[PDB]
């Protein structure tokens, strides 16, 4: 219901705090709630892995895990699930939010949902778009 | 608490703290994170954020 102005940006994203237990969600956009069918109250303080399910590729999930441990960006495509159990393909991009000194403070994660796995030009376009979305979220947060 | 409750008061505090204009982004995010970790302290955190906001008024 009550979203911060950052969470009203009309793209799917969450932001997590790696210094809280289990690197949990501290912001989630209204669009993300509509896509996934979760309420904000039931996902604040929770790690985003609940979006996965039985068909999610574990090698892809380990790639995300390895990037988070490296404190870097990553981009992958994986199967996710709404609260009611409906599958969707998620072209997903993670990137750290750093302070001026370069230290990681938070992670931004952006989701581009589709019914099908994307490849070739469609994949390139989608990767460009989610990267721009993450950059725009970072800029919106930091703006003076 | 063994179980954090995100009541109407806390959720409202997220919006109000985030909207304070004289905080920097690090402070806004730190307060939102603190609310997430201890939502029972919403009134106290909101009060502290508002104090900081007035202290950091542009001149
Ligand atoms: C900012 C952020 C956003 C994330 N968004 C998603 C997501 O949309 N879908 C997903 O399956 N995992 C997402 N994850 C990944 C999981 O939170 C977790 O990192 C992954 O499952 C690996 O850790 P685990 O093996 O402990 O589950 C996100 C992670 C972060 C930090
Ligand atoms: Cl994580
Ligand atoms: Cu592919």
């Amino acid at each position: 219901s009550l979203a911060t102005t950052l969470e009203r940006i009309e793209k799917n994203f969450v932001i997590t705090d790696p210094r809280l237990p289990d690197n949990p969600i501290i912001f989630a956009s209204d669009s993300f709630l509509q896509l996934t069918e979760y309420s904000r109250e039931e996902i604040l303080g929770r790690n985003a892995r609940f979006l996965q399910g039985p068909e999610t590729d574990r090698a892809t999930v380990r790639k995300i895990r390895d990037a988070i441990d490296n404190q870097t960006e990553v981009t992958v495509q994986l199967i996710n699930y709404t609260k009611s159990g409906k599958k969707f393909w998620n072209l997903f991009h993670l990137q750290p939010m750093r302070d001026q000194k370069g230290d990681v403070q938070y992670f931004i994660g952006v989701q581009l949902d589709g019914t099908e796995h994307v490849r070739d030009a469609a994949e390139r376009e989608g990767v460009m778009l989610i990267k721009k979305t993450a950059e725009n979220i970072d800029e919106a947060a930091k703006e003076l | 608490s063994v179980d954090n409750k995100f009541n109407k008061e806390m959720l409202s505090a997220r919006v109000e703290i985030y909207g304070l204009p004289n905080l920097n982004w690090g402070q806004r995010f730190a307060f939102i994170s603190s609310l997430t970790d201890d939502p029972s302290q919403s009134a106290n955190l909101l009060a502290e954020a508002k104090k900081l906001n007035d202290a950091q008024a542009p001149k």
